[PDB]
RNA sequence: AGAGUUAAAUUAUAACUAAGCUGUAAAAAGCCCUAGUUAAAAUAAAAUAACCCACGAAAGUGACUCUAAUAAUCCUGACACACGAUAGCUAGGACCCAAACUGGGAUUAGAUACCCCACUAUGCCUAGCCCUAAACCCAAAUAGUUACAUAACAAAACUA
RNA sequence: GUUUACCAAAAACAUCACCUCUAGCAUUACUAGUAUUAGAGGCAAUGCCUGCCCAGUGACACCAGUUUAACGGCCGCGGUAUU
């Protein structure tokens, strides 16, 4: 969670000429203070373009479309911390995780190097799609259980009568 | 016996428990003072859970509102002011100075009397109107109380909610409280019984006209 | 300007009713805004009848505040507005000197529609 | 027209409204019968998969949890 | 999706006046703690604008203000994921008005209906479900054409 | 779990859960508590539910009127469709 300050000085007054000779009054106005949510969420995407991304001035590149729709999925799931009830966001928040998740894919398929740095970078885990996707149910949940435990104590037993055939093997080997 | 089915309960130590929420330590200053809570317990005695609240040099177990966490700030005033006051949970108001829509606990009676009503878990009275110099709450029984503008009270709602929503499991739990069982004696039901609609009976008043 | 604050106060004299204008801006500084200037449209006569704080006005005055204000302080600000009791009716609106006006460049006219239906003979 | 399906329609499922309604419990009966059926074929196949792995009773802590006859 | 607010009505409750008020094609029942005027909280719903055709994916949304905000450098795509009008279910609250059910009064050969009166669940808020509609504009999505051409009706016929 | 110690240990009582009533309150019970509380009772966890009735007798209202998860009650006679 990065904290932008309150003297920012927001992204359209950053680069003109004789800012810092003018009095607290404007800069104040100028600053984060009294911006709005999206003027900040500007200020972080740059930050952001200019943490990751190599050369800044394309914004057709898949990385950076990835950078802007991560910062979109920030706030979706700060808006979502804020209200639970919301049905459409979380709709906008499924959908934009969605889009993200494709175009990753479509990044891994094509760069690797580039890909690698923006799954470091972000922080995103990259899960591969399991294939024959079933809604898990008690019973077919509790079958695998029981399978697995199953397959469990069997390896067990098998490994202590080894254990024990080994250990006969050796005591009648020795005399 | 005087009053049936109690006895046999878990051994129990009573916490002093301090009613009258503005109490100051001297009486050379006699303003309003802020106090800080360090700790919020569980009671055996009632349903609420307490708050140790600690100011100047002496502490004080309080009735806890329903978010008072470890290391709190808690304002207790008795200043009544024309712009009101802006109510937190944990601040001991006046009636005089409250929001009329405001919800309250450990309503004092008598100026000077300390808090009686409004103590139970969960509980919280309601401030309805405040005219010519009286103030007006529902209680949790839904009556409505005159009292004196000058009366503290404490904004807010008792700890613990879901002490309605405990569910005893067996009757070992009932002897734990100490609640012991009732008579065996099968009692036919006289005309007391049955579904009374009642009208609300009016208003209590505890101002003195002269 | 950012906010505007459309305010109708108690119709009073002029000293108290400084002073409350005195604390309505110490209590926007206090939540932070930047105020512009103050604007009196005088006192009138409400255009109707107006329940505040347990009582019934009929006459008041206008004023106008505007302001640059955070976006998280003017529940803040409406809260101690609500508060107040020589007010009868605070409202803050985004100022309308924000927006620009966009363009009437004229009346386009409409045509009638065709091809609603088909060619069949009736 | 049309109005003869809907109407068909509308009298088929007014008199299976009927036939729930006045053979109520005897479907609750055979829903509850047919539940339990459920469960031991349930457990019959569980005891199954433990006893042609080769073991004789069932894994140490498995409790085999009644999944369909939970309380409505 | 939250937070804040109330103009037109309506009502609890008071003060004057009247003996009637409501009810329909016509009547009865009901109310006379009634009716009219003047003052008025709480709840519910948001005339005109709207002869407008916007927003949202759909359901849906048109009292006011503020906050957050309406995916995809934009192809199709599930049994996966997320929503889903009203009605209905558990717990808490609110209840002006409407009203299933029910009880009366009319009508009828009968009326457990259409007409009238009163009231309950419910319609409202918070929290969790239910996942149903003539969910229909009965016309699938994305790119295009006006070439060939009228089963009938309807919203003209058609390519990938 | 409890009960007729010395002829009856149970299907009896109690019990979680679900319901009714009665109470806005201070120095010995309840209680050093305050309606999510405390008493007077009923029935028995949970699941589906709990239909109709204030005509009588009670209880509130001190007369009207309201109450059955209050005491309690919930129909005859006769003819008809291929018996
Ligand atoms: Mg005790
Ligand atoms: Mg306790
Ligand atoms: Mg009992
Ligand atoms: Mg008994
Ligand atoms: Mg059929
Ligand atoms: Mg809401
Ligand atoms: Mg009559
Ligand atoms: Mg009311
Ligand atoms: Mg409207
Ligand atoms: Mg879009
Ligand atoms: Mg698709
Ligand atoms: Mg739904
Ligand atoms: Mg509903
Ligand atoms: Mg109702
Ligand atoms: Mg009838
Ligand atoms: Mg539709
Ligand atoms: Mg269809
Ligand atoms: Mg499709
Ligand atoms: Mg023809
Ligand atoms: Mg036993
Ligand atoms: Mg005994
Ligand atoms: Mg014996
Ligand atoms: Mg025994
Ligand atoms: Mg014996
Ligand atoms: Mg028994
Ligand atoms: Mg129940
Ligand atoms: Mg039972
Ligand atoms: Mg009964
Ligand atoms: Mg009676
Ligand atoms: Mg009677």
């Amino acid at each position: 969670q990065d904290d932008p300050p309150p003297s920012m000085l927001l992204l359209d007054y950053q680069n003109v000429p004789g800012i810092h000779k003018v009095d607290d009054v404007v800069k104040r106005l100028l600053s984060l203070e009294m911006a709005n949510q999206k003027e900040k969420l500007k200020i972080k995407k740059m930050q952001l373009m200019n943490k990751v991304l190599e050369n800044p001035e394309d914004t057709s590149s898949l990385e950076a479309r990835i950078v802007a729709l991560t910062v979109k999925i920030r706030n979706y799931e700060e808006h979502m911390q804020k209200h639970r009830k919301d049905k459409a966001h979380k709709r906008f928040l499924l959908m934009s995780i969605d889009q993200r998740k494709k175009m990753l894919k479509n990044l891994r398929e094509t760069n690797y190097a580039v890909f690698e740095k923006i799954c470091k970078e972000l922080g995103i885990e990259y899960t591969f799609p399991p294939p024959y996707h079933r809604k898990a149910h008690r019973r077919w949940v509790t079958k695998k259980a029981l399978c697995t435990q199953v397959f469990r104590e069997v390896q067990k037993l098998k490994k202590q009568k080894r254990a024990l055939r080994a250990a006969a093997v050796a005591a009648h080997k020795q005399g | 016996i005087q009053v049936h089915g109690i006895g046999g309960g878990h051994k129990q130590r009573y916490r002093m428990i301090d009613f009258l929420r503005f109490r100051p330590e001297h009486e050379s200053k006699p303003g309003p003072f802020e106090e800080k809570v360090i700790a919020v317990r569980y009671d055996p005695c009632r349903s609420a859970d307490i708050a140790l609240v600690a100011g100047g040099n002496r502490k004080r177990w309080i009735i806890a509102t329903e978010n008072m966490k470890a290391g709190d700030t808690v304002l207790n005033s008795d200043h009544i002011g024309r712009m009101a006051v802006a109510a937190r949970e944990g601040d001991a108001h006046p009636l005089g100075a409250l929001p009329v829509g405001t919800l309250i606990n450990n309503v004092e009676s008598e100026p000077g009397r300390g808090a009686q009503y409004i103590r139970a878990a969960g509980t919280c009275g309601v401030l309805l109107r405040k005219v010519n110099g009286t103030a007006i709450i529902q209680l949790p029984s839904k009556r409505q109380m005159q009292v004196l503008e000058t009366c503290i009270a404490t904004v807010g709602r008792v700890s613990n909610v879901d002490h309605n929503k405990r569910v005893i499991g067996k009757a070992g739990r009932n002897r734990w409280l100490g609640k012991r069982p009732n008579s065996g004696l099968w009692q036919r039901k006289g005309g007391w019984a049955g579904r009374k609609i009642r009208p609300l009976p009016p208003m209590k008043s505890y101002v003195k006209l002269p | 300007p950012r906010y505007e604050l459309a305010l109708i106060l108690k119709a009073m004299q002029r000293p108290e009713t400084a002073a409350a204008l005195k604390r309505t801006l110490e209590a926007l500084m206090d939540r932070g805004a930047v105020v512009r200037n103050l604007e009196n449209l005088g006192e009138r006569m409400l255009p109707y009848k107006i329940s505040a704080h347990n009582q019934r006005h009929s006459r008041g005055g206008y004023f106008l505040v505007d302001f640059y204000a955070p976006a998280t302080t003017v529940e803040s600000m409406m809260e101690h507005l609500s508060r107040d009791i020589d007010v009868i009716r605070p409202n803050i609106v985004k100022h309308p000197l924000t927006q620009e006006v966009k363009e009437c460049e004229g009346i386009v006219p409409v045509p009638l529609e065709e091809k609603l239906y088909s060619t069949k003979k009736r | 027209k049309n109005i003869l399906k809907i109407r068909r329609r509308k009298m088929n499922h007014h008199k299976y409204r009927k036939l729930v309604k006045r053979t109520r419990f005897l479907r609750r009966k055979v829903r509850e019968g047919r539940l339990r059926q459920k469960q031991v074929k349930f457990e019959r196949d569980l005891k199954r998969i433990w006893q042609k792995a080769g073991l004789k009773e069932a894994p140490a802590g498995w409790q085999t949890p009644k999944i369909y006859l939970k309380n409505q």
